[PDB]
């Protein structure tokens, strides 16, 4: 997360922003990757503000977490 | 192969575990009651005139 790019509030709402962050992110992740783990992306949207939440999805020793 | 799938894992897992109780197994030697009751003092003594 230090050498993305800041992801503000404001930025929060617009549903595409998000998705490409995360999306990036991920790429990142899974080029680096030198240990088996596999990394996914998912997108939460919440029915109060019409935010969208950015969620993270991993695989370590054949076990599945969210983040 | 191994690294593709958990299952493969698991049946390694499984293998040395079967392994290792076939090649370390011994028997009990510790015994397990339930509860044994007291002696009120009276029932050791017989009843007679």
């Amino acid at each position: 997360l230090i050498y993305q790019p800041t992801l503000t509030e404001a930025d929060l709402s617009d549903e595409q922003t998000v998705t490409r962050w995360v999306n990036a992110l991920v790429s990142e992740l899974n080029d680096k990757e030198q240990h088996g783990s596999q990394w996914k992306f998912d997108v939460h949207t919440n029915a109060e503000q019409n935010l969208f939440e950015p969620i993270v999805r991993v695989r370590t020793h054949g076990v599945d977490t969210d983040y | 192969r191994i690294l593709g799938s958990a299952d493969r894992l698991m049946e390694v897992i499984r293998e040395e575990l079967e392994l290792v109780r076939e090649q370390f197994g011994d028997k009990r030697r510790t015994e397990i009651t339930a509860n044994s009751a007291d002696i009120n003092l009276e029932d050791l003594i017989t009843q007679e005139d």
